[PDB]
RNA sequence: AGUUGCGGCCAUAUCCACGGAAAAGCACCGGAACUCGUCAGAUCUCCGAAGUUAAGCCUGUGCGAGCCUGGGUAGUACUGAGAAGGGAGACCACUCGGGAAUACCGGGUGCUGCAACUU
RNA sequence: UGGAGCACAAGGGCACAAGCCUGCUUGAGACUGUUCCUAUUGCGGGACUGUUUGGGGGAAACCCUGGCCUAGAGAUCCCA
RNA sequence: AUGUUGUAAAGCACUAAUGCGCUGCGUUAAACUUUGAAGAUGUCUUUUAAGUUGUUGCCAGUGGGCAUACUGUGGUAA
């Protein structure tokens, strides 16, 4: 063996790919994901990339080329604030609404919104069919990256919202909230989680009994004026504005080129020669 | 062998032949040279008498 | 600079009831009653005759506890040693430990059906932000300005118990 | 010396020093069509679909595309005549051939000015290449660039 | 001008030491009624927004280790095509062609694509 | 950075794996065609497609017709 | 124009060897390779030079070789 600090350790090292050394890509998963037939020659696959950061939920539809992916549609959880929602992104009801807004926003670009109306919000497991006489609904596959696939995770809430919008994404009814181990499915427990029947129930519980805990757990909820009883109606009022105008508000501000003042410049070649020689002379 | 210019990538610009003298007269000459042996390369000096520079080289080779 | 406080990361306790069988479940009920959690058993990697162990059977039991539960368990065991530890028990990277000889000094009354067992305490300190090397996405390395060291861990010890550093 | 399928391939089927690992993603995004030229080049980390060692380093022409595979046609010599062979190879042991880059950008510009010549009426097809000829002429000058005076230079030894 | 999401080529990008950082982001960070998972809410899963730039990420520095590219080594070693050359042999020479490699010296230290956001 | 393992000889290969632990399973299914070693040529051993009132694993993309790859192989006539 | 290769030589980066000095100096490889020729070998273009074959019928002999220039293997050697 040659140990880590030595010369022969570095001469023989092979580096991994850059996205694996950062810990952002799984490359066996990515190869199984983008594979398609060498025959087809019809069009490239579309995946639905769902990533949840520390403060928002991101959704975007991607296609793979030989010098980098390309984004076709994009939606964010911070765009929901123009529809009345500002009380807490990155929860289960925000992921649903972010997926719902990207399905409608994608069908509009294809002119398939008069067709493929939004399904009823509180229905059962209903993967959508293709109506005779016109184009198939666009097909998309779910790509959850390095997040674990657990029954009841927020990433399968964004999958459910893109089906209700009228996209064609395959799945089974597991990983939802009504699923029973035998194989049955109760479609009301998934309706009680889409709306804040979980949040409102929790605020009322710890407000009556310990308002000292209620003031830290739901601090910004109180200062924004959200009281628990009206929560399941604010969501219901936002799922009908999305189904009537899901489009970019079209602002096109100009460039931030004055920010070039904040880069540290490199010593050129002669500030280093002077810096070396002076350090030897006085030594 | 000193620079690395070879014949297939070189150019000859001029080539002149020096003619023999017209008047003949015996003088003394000295000839620097190297030569190849069965086992190496060597130096030598070798004076002589001749009637020109090319007649003096013919006489040293003859010896 | 509230992001630079040292604290108890994890506490480890285990007993080696050497050959498995009946002597295990006496110890396995001690760790449960002392702490409150079910312990875990351990197997032997190879077979040794000079010690008398095979290659697949139980030797010891241990348990890991955290939170404020572990802070007061550490207080009771230290008093048994008069709140003093050898100076050479601290390691390069902010760890130290010690062994308690007889089970009945900390708590649990005799019950002569069990016996008297020995313990082994090990402690790990840390500052906040240690998660960046344990998580799943974007796993990384901590950085030297964090990273409790030996003398940083000694003077943490003479501030929470008023101990004394022998030798 | 024995005659198994992977006979005598210790150096031929090996990775090349800090180039280990499986195929990269851009190797699955290339688009192949009937009539293309391709190079066969084995990756020893992928076990499936690989051809016999005879064909490593040969260029062929595509005549069919399957969902995971290609069919390639090429020539093999067998003591006195040539024979056509049909190879089945997976997409991971193949790359596009650059063997026609010179000939295509030359035939492109030819038809380019042909259209730009019929626009003006004056056209002409013959544009053959020519080999490099004897030598043109030179006008060497010595106003600068003085000669250097070289010669035979006696022989020296150091030990 | 940059950062973030998803990438292509996969060290000029890695490793070790010190430092910097406006706005956003990315984080670290406060918890356990519900979902999910443990000896352990450390990791994983759900709900949050009091605090902090200390770390991670990004940027500078170093006659830094490695890596990349040049010079020297050198028309040297080896070698394709020839001829009734020398030598007891081992092998050496000549004519027309092609041509390397450590030790040593110099200079460099990621380049790019689609999208969103920041005075 | 693999300096270990991966039934057996040796070589090649491999790190969020082909190694270790763990869950469920019987693709070690029924048929059908093109091609390589490989030729003037049989047997054999591999690779790749199609058709199914067909399976298994997985949320899904996707993979699976024995063993990580190169060895483990038997005509005419007769019988079951 | 654009691909393939791991020998000679050289070298110590891996496997296996080899003397000293207490960082350097010294010696190795058919079943070692960080490097790496001369030479070979694929494809495109006569829209490059120079030159000027396709399909099939009926049939014989032969299946002990030897020498040499350069180049290997076994053998003290022939």
């Amino acid at each position: 063996s040659n140990a880590k600090g030595t010369r022969n350790y570095h001469k023989n090292f092979q580096v991994k790919r850059r996205r694996r050394r950062e810990g952002k890509t799984d490359y066996k998963h990515r190869t199984n994901m983008i594979r398609q037939d060498s025959n087809s020659c019809g069009s490239v696959k579309h995946r639905l990339v769902v990533r949840i950061t520390g403060s928002r939920v991101i959704c975007q539809i991607v296609a793979a080329y030989m010098d980098g992916d390309r984004v076709m549609v994009y939606a964010d959880s911070r765009e929901l604030e123009r529809y009345g929602i500002n009380f807490g992104a990155t929860n289960y009801s925000a992921a649903y609404a972010t997926g719902f807004l990207i399905g409608r926003r994608a069908l509009t670009a294809m002119s398939l919104d008069e067709v493929y109306r939004p399904k009823e919000i509180d229905g059962t497991y209903s993967v959508t069919k293709d109506i005779d006489g016109e184009k198939k609904a666009p097909r998309v596959f779910l790509d959850i990256g390095l997040a674990r696939s657990t029954r009841g995770a927020r990433v399968f809430g964004a999958l459910k919202g893109a089906s209700d919008a009228g996209l064609n994404v395959p799945h089974s009814a597991a990983k939802f909230y009504g699923h029973k181990p035998d194989g049955s499915f109760d479609a009301k427990e998934l309706h009680d989680r889409i709306f804040g029947y979980n949040i409102s129930e929790y605020m009322k519980q710890l407000r009556d009994g310990d308002p000292e805990k209620y003031k830290t757990q739901f601090s910004s909820y109180i200062k924004k004026g959200i009281d628990p009883e009206e929560i399941p109606r604010i969501y219901k009022s936002a799922f009908d504005k999305i189904a009537e105008d899901p489009t970019r508000k079209k602002k096109e501000t100009k460039d931030y080129s004055g920010f070039k003042k904040y880069k540290q410049a490199r010593l050129t070649y002669e500030e280093r020669a002077k810096r070396v020689q002076a350090k030897l002379s006085a030594a | 062998k000193k620079y690395k210019i070879k014949a297939t990538k070189g150019l000859i610009i001029d080539c002149k032949e020096i003619p023999e003298p017209s008047f003949k007269e015996v003088q003394n000459y000295g000839i620097r040279f190297v030569y190849r042996s069965r086992s190496g390369v060597h130096n030598a000096y070798k004076e002589c008498r001749a009637i020109s520079k090319c007649w003096a080289i013919d006489h040293v080779l003859r010896e | 600079n509230p992001m630079r406080e040292i604290s108890i990361k994890k506490l480890s306790i285990h007993i080696c009831a050497r050959e498995s069988g009946a002597k295990l479940d006496r110890a396995a009920k001690v760790l449960e009653q002392l702490t409150g959690q079910k312990p875990v058993t351990s197997k032997a990697r190879m077979t040794i005759r000079n010690f008398g162990i095979r290659r697949n059977e139980k030797i010891a039991v241990h348990v890991n506890v955290s939170g404020k539960k572990a802070y007061e368990l550490l207080n009771t065991a230290l008093r048994v040693k008069e709140y003093e530890l050898k100076e050479s028990c601290f390691s390069n990277n902010g760890c130290f430990g010690f062994g308690i000889e007889e089970h009945i000094d900390l708590g649990l009354k005799y019950d002569p059906n069990i016996g008297i067992f020995g313990m082994d305490f090990f402690v790990i300190l840390a500052r906040p932000g240690d998660r960046v090397s344990k998580r799943k996405r974007c796993k990384s390395r901590v950085g030297n300005k964090q990273r409790v060291y030996a003398e940083d861990a000694k003077k943490w010890f003479v501030e929470n118990f008023e101990g004394v550093l022998v030798e | 010396r024995s005659k198994g399928y992977r006979r005598g391939t210790r150096y031929l089927f090996s990775q090349d020093h800090r180039k280990h690992g499986v195929a990269h993603v851009s190797k699955y995004l290339e688009k192949y069509e009937i009539g293309d030229m391709v190079d066969i080049l084995v990756n020893p980390a992928m076990m499936k679909g690989m051809p016999h060692k005879y064909y490593h380093g040969r260029t062929g022409r595509v005549y069919d595309v399957k969902p995971r595979s290609l069919n390639v046609a090429l020539y093999k010599r067998v003591r006195g005549k040539y024979v056509i062979k049909k190879i089945i190879v997976r997409i991971e042991h193949v790359r596009k051939s650059r063997c026609s880059e010179e000939s295509q950008k030359r035939i492109l510009m030819a038809a380019e000015m042909a259209r730009d010549a019929e626009s003006r009426g004056v056209v002409l097809a013959p544009s053959k290449r020519k080999i490099e000829g004897p030598r043109k002429a030179v006008e060497v000058s010595l106003d600068n660039n003085q000669p250097i005076e070289v010669g035979y230079e006696p022989h020296v030894v150091i030990f």
